[PDB]
């Protein structure tokens, strides 16, 4: 939101440039410098936007990576305990089989909540993609096109002025 | 997205010229 | 794919102002060929 406000301040300075080059016949390269300043500030702010976006998707993808790695660890534990149960069934220790199947039940319950957090991460990164791209960069592109169309209109106006 | 198989000749021109303009802007800092 | 989404958000298609069918596009592409 403040990105749009600061670019609005920049294009208000650009309106001041338009005013001064309209009043005392200012240089058109001053308007060019103003539009290029709006251009480079929009560019660096969009770089800041992708920097923050890449920072938090790196954070959340690293958390998702940690959690699927932990899910791999838990299913590895499940496989290990299943092999222990299979080898123990050939011996006859029923008192430990109950503990082992309880250990399988608890890891399955944990794995379910692991998948829940996976699903929570995925929709959150999707929303982070949607909202920021739908508002910030779009508004900056819109105000860039408005400022360049205003500059083009004034430059063609001065073209008419100089040809008369 | 609105995939690539829905645009027109001038819209495909704007797509390809945006691609080559990104390549240009990447190459003009050398 | 760093600037591909920026290219997606950049492109100005908001005004259509065209006013057919995909097989028509097929024969147009073949005719252009």
């Amino acid at each position: 939101s403040d990105y749009t406000r600061r670019l609005l301040e920049t294009v208000s300075v650009l309106l001041k440039t338009i005013e001064i080059v309209r009043k005392e016949n200012g240089e058109v390269a001053e308007v060019g410098a103003a539009l290029d300043a709006v251009k480079v500030e929009k560019e660096k702010l969009q770089k800041e936007i992708m920097s923050g976006l890449y920072r938090d998707m790196r954070r959340l993808r690293k958390e998702r990576d940690l959690l699927m790695k932990r899910a791999d660890k838990i299913v590895d534990e499940a496989l290990s305990l299943k092999k222990q149960s299979e080898k123990l069934l050939r011996k006859g220790a029923r008192e430990k089989m109950e503990k082992l199947e309880e250990s399988v039940d608890i890891m399955e319950s944990e794995y379910n909540k692991i998948w829940e957090r996976i699903d929570e991460i995925d929709d959150i990164i999707l929303k982070k993609e949607t909202t920021t791209l739908s508002f910030g960069v779009r508004e900056l592109i819109f105000i860039e096109r408005e400022c360049v169309e205003l500059v083009k209109s004034f430059n063609r106006e001065l073209n008419q002025k100089s040809f008369e | 997205w609105i995939p690539m198989s829905e645009l027109s000749l001038q819209q495909q021109f704007l797509l390809v010229t945006r691609v080559v303009s990104r390549v240009f802007n990447a190459l003009r800092k050398t | 794919l760093i600037s591909e989404i920026s290219s997606k958000s950049l492109h100005n298609l908001l005004l259509s102002e065209e006013m057919r069918s995909p097989n028509v596009r097929e024969v147009l592409y073949s005719i252009l060929f």
